[PDB]
């Protein structure tokens, strides 16, 4: 549910977006988020790989944010593929767009509906990217993220969640 | 072949009628469109001159004059469906004081290129020649980082090309002046020359 | 729930409106500074409308998915479909419909019944054979179609504003088999 | 008979046409060759008097006859974008033109609505001659019938 | 209004059936009807004031004015002098100049299109002796060149090279057409064995029934 660090990655390569924020503290950022961030790139492959025998997929508007974004229910663009972790500390909501692009939102909230929740807020990060990156003419592609707009577009969005 | 730069025909009055090709209503049909489009235009436009260009000040020249071929087209086509076609009408005021085109531009113009109407219109106090016109919030460039201004010439380009066409020849710079709540605000002023004001320093 | 039921539902939801002719004018002084800075040579500017069109499309289908999210389209006549119904209706107001298609279904043509991208425009002289106006859609149908791997090649056969009847592009797709890996 | 003119600002034409009753098969005798631009250019010189003032020797678009000259009436209309629309009105003997001024005005602005409908093309870029057959149908349809 | 009571003054001077001497009041006239329209817009006012001018300089006769005056009417050249009506008199004003002080270097450098300096020898035995350039050998160069105006008889005569080696010609009296682009035909350099440095020449020596003028360059590059 609740969200506390937001990571863009590349559909084809290392990271372009990364923010630590709202932990009022210095974590290590440099250089080992490209290393993550590749190695989330090759295990969505690796997850999707493996079949159990088995031979749906709607999301829900809970009303999250805050006129929203969208008013009905909505379709999804990975059917078999990782959808989060779950560990002690945290849980990591990963939600990837029909083009290949992915977005990781790791949840510092611990232990069904916190999918819906995060399916949605994702997506709405995911309009806001199209609306506030794409947009601009000085962001070359597949580049990271320089846009001080964003920024607070995204800031107010979590800080909007709680 | 009807006019070159070179002679002039000599025709009959009450001969016989010619053929009929091409003919279009003037007045506006309410058309909209998205401001997704219009946007991703607007920063193809600025994405080519910032290919094909080296400094900043001749691109802004650049975006200066793709503004002007606008403006220069737009004075006559607003002051035609402001004054009513084949339907009966008249002709508008015509106006040509400085502090009445400046109210044309405020009132109309940004009501016809936006839903909205222009926001504040002030003079300068500490010098004449010096004019304001501002507004809260820019629907051309909401989309780029606010520290670059070069990209926000293009509208005072139409304005420019809204007043020399006019009569009134001057000279456009914009920048942010970041007040309120508003983080950007994009003063645009304008620079007229001294021989329009003492034409109209010879109008009393 | 009918495609071409909820594009309008869309025409007023989060699309802010903005005049078409200042769309038209912006796009005619592009058109007009390329005549003129390329000497005349009327060939080269619909190859430079492409490469701008590219640029358009393939950050434009990032947009028009996040404003309406839409499963892969399992046949091309759900592509003719969506492109009939919506991706036209959302971003412009107009809905052009699909006629003309090949006997193996590999390629369609998409009427377009009036352009608002060129309301006052008459073509000069001797571009009257070598310039299609309006090409940037051409280039949009290649980029936003080669974002969701769809490899086409989009080309005019014939447009008004040229003299002949009507406006129709016809689109065939090459190959596909990529896609994303979920 | 009347020849038509639509001037730039930097004194030039980009309209040109002399139209006459068809009685007169030949019109203008020997004014056509020489005094007619002259006689223009000269009247060129008021309506750019007149331009910038308020108030005429009201709504400053149209304004009436500004010179009488060897019996002949010129009459002016200055559009939005600074363009000058001389028109000036010969015969055998002395013209009457202000009793035309319910039909001529009307004359003008469509022929404005004319001169819009060719601006609005983007192709068209100003100090350019308006070399367009259809404009001169049009113009000597209206011609015919605002006689 | 000055613009056309200096006109109405001016016509009336030329329709006099008498004679009057040359009197500097028309000097500071022609000049200030000159400058008055800004020659150096209306294209056709400014050739019915300087076809006046003209005439009026010949009834003073000044021939350096109607020389003047004729090469201020070269800028008009390409439109609104018609098809060798108008260029008939301009022709006849320009005649008695050029048979007089009018000695300026034809109007316009823009004549002179890209010759091609190739040899032809007739012999597979000899090809190329050695240990973009053009290793000559014998045969003969070829030029070809064009004039534009609607006037006829331009009349090239006695074209050669410049400060370059002892490359030579030998006669070239003839005409050249109006309108077309005609092929003067073969100049016949008979070339001096000199060192193997390479230098390229920006154009030729051409006269117009005068003395042999300056360079005439090529166009649209220097075509070396």
């Amino acid at each position: 549910m609740a969200i506390e660090t937001i990571l863009v990655i590349n559909k084809s390569g290392g990271l372009i977006y990364q923010r630590n924020f709202t932990n009022d503290e210095q974590k290590l950022n440099s250089n080992e988020y490209l290393i993550l961030a590749s190695t989330l790139h090759g295990v969505f492959a690796i997850a999707s790989q493996l079949t159990p025998k088995a031979l749906n997929t709607i999301p829900y508007i809970p009303y999250v944010g805050m006129d929203d974004f969208f008013k009905e229910p909505f379709t999804n663009w990975n059917k078999s593929g990782l959808r989060q972790l779950c560990t002690d500390q945290f849980t990591m909501f990963i939600y990837q767009t029909l083009t290949g692009l992915k977005f990781v939102a790791i949840s510092s909230s611990v232990m069904n509906l916190a999918i819906q929740i995060a399916d949605n807020f994702l997506r709405k990060v995911y309009c806001l990217y199209s609306d506030y990156v794409m947009k601009d003419p000085s962001y070359s592609m597949e580049m990271p993220i320089r846009s001080n707009l964003f920024d607070e577009k995204v800031k107010k969005m979590v800080e909007n969640l709680q | 072949t009807v006019g070159p730069k070179q002679a002039i025909t000599s025709e009959a009055s009450t001969t016989y009628i010619p053929s009929r090709i091409y003919s279009e209503s003037l007045l506006f049909k309410r058309q909209e469109a998205s401001l997704s489009a219009m946007a991703f235009l607007f920063q193809e436009m600025i994405s080519q001159l910032h290919r094909t260009c080296k400094t900043a000040g001749d691109f802004e020249t650049k975006l200066s004059d793709y503004g002007h071929n606008i403006g220069i087209r737009l004075l006559e086509l607003l002051n035609f469906r402001a004054s009513s076609s084949n339907y009966i009408t008249k002709m508008r005021r015509r106006d040509l004081k400085i502090l009445d085109i400046l109210q044309f531009i405020h009132g109309t113009l940004w009501s016809y290129l936006f839903n909205h109407v222009s926001d504040d219109l002030v003079k300068s106090s500490e010098r004449d020649n010096e004019y304001m016109i501002v507004d809260n919030f820019p629907t051309l460039t909401q989309f780029i980082p606010g520290e670059n201004v070069s990209c926000e010439y293009f509208v005072c380009g139409i304005i420019k090309g809204f007043l020399f066409n006019a009569g009134f020849p001057c000279g456009v710079t914009a920048h942010r002046m970041p007040q309120g709540g508003h983080s950007q605000r994009t003063v645009y002023l304008i620079q007229f020359d001294r021989q329009v004001l003492d034409r109209e320093g010879l109008r009393f | 729930r009918s495609l071409k039921a909820m594009g309008e539902e869309i025409w007023k939801n989060k699309t802010e409106k903005i005049n078409t002719e200042l769309f038209t004018l912006t796009y005619g002084s592009i058109v007009a500074q390329l005549c003129q800075d390329y000497e005349r040579d009327f060939n080269k500017v619909n190859d430079h409308l492409y490469s701008m069109g590219y640029n358009i499309g393939c950050r434009l289908i990032e947009d028009f998915l996040a404003r309406t999210a839409l499963p892969r389209c399992e046949n091309l006549v759900k592509t003719s479909e969506v492109l009939s119904k919506c991706a036209f209706k959302i971003f412009l107001n107009i809905t052009p419909n699909i006629t003309n298609w090949s006997h193996n279904k590999d390629t369609f043509s998409l009427i377009l019944d009036e352009n608002p991208l060129a309301d006052f425009v008459e073509l000069p002289m001797d571009a009257m054979k070598s310039l299609w106006y309006s090409n940037i859609l051409c280039g949009v149908l290649k980029g936003s179609l080669e974002m969701v791997q769809l490899d086409c090649d989009v080309w005019f056969v014939s447009d008004i504003l040229r003299g002949d009847s009507q406006t129709e592009i016809k689109v065939k797709l090459n190959r596909i088999l990529k896609d994303e890996i979920p | 008979p009347q020849y038509f003119a639509i001037i730039g600002k930097k004194d030039n034409p980009v309209y040109e046409i002399e139209f006459t009753n068809a009685e007169n098969p030949q019109g203008f005798p020997q004014d056509l060759k020489e005094l007619n631009p002259f006689i223009l250019h000269a009247s060129l010189d008021i309506v750019e008097d007149l331009q910038w003032q308020i108030n005429p020797t009201t709504d400053n678009c149209y304004l009436g006859k500004v010179d009488h000259f060897y019996g002949l009436a010129i009459t002016a209309y200055i559009s939005y974008s600074g363009m000058k629309f001389v028109m000036i009105h010969g015969n055998s003997a002395n013209s009457s033109v202000v009793i035309d001024d319910n039909n001529m005005r009307s004359f003008y602005q469509e022929v404005h609505e004319l001169y819009v409908k060719t601006l609005m093309n983007p192709f068209y870029k100003i100090t350019d001659p308006i070399r367009s057959p259809a404009f001169d149908s049009r113009v000597r349809t209206l011609a015919r019938k605002h006689l | 209004k000055q613009l056309f009571v200096l006109r109405l003054l001016m016509v009336a001077l030329l329709a006099t059936p008498n004679k009057i001497a040359w009197h500097p009041d028309y000097r500071t006239l022609i000049d200030t009807i000159i400058e008055l329209l800004n020659i150096n817009t209306w294209l056709i006012l400014q050739k019915k004031i300087l076809q006046l001018c003209i005439k009026v300089s010949r009834k003073i006769n000044d021939f350096e004015y109607v020389a003047k005056f004729s090469s201020i009417l070269i800028t008009k050249y390409t439109h609104l002098l018609n098809q060798s009506e108008q260029d008939a008199l301009f022709k006849e004003y320009i005649q008695p100049s050029i048979t007089n002080e009018s000695i300026t270097s034809y109007w316009d450098p823009f004549i002179l299109r890209e010759v091609v300096i190739n040899r032809i020898l007739d012999s597979d035995p000899t090809s190329n002796e050695i240990p973009a350039e053009f290793t000559c050998r014998v045969q003969n160069p070829f030029k070809f060149d064009f004039t534009i105006n609607d006037i006829q008889l331009d009349e090239e005569i006695s074209e050669f090279c410049e400060i370059d080696r002892k490359a030579v010609s030998y006669s070239g009296p003839y005409n050249v057409k109006a309108e077309s682009i005609r092929s003067i035909t073969l100049p016949l350099i008979i070339k001096k064995p000199t060192y193997k440095k390479i230098y390229e020449i920006s154009c030729l020596k051409i006269s117009i029934l005068k003395l042999p003028l300056q360079k005439f360059d090529i166009i649209n590059d220097s075509r070396r």
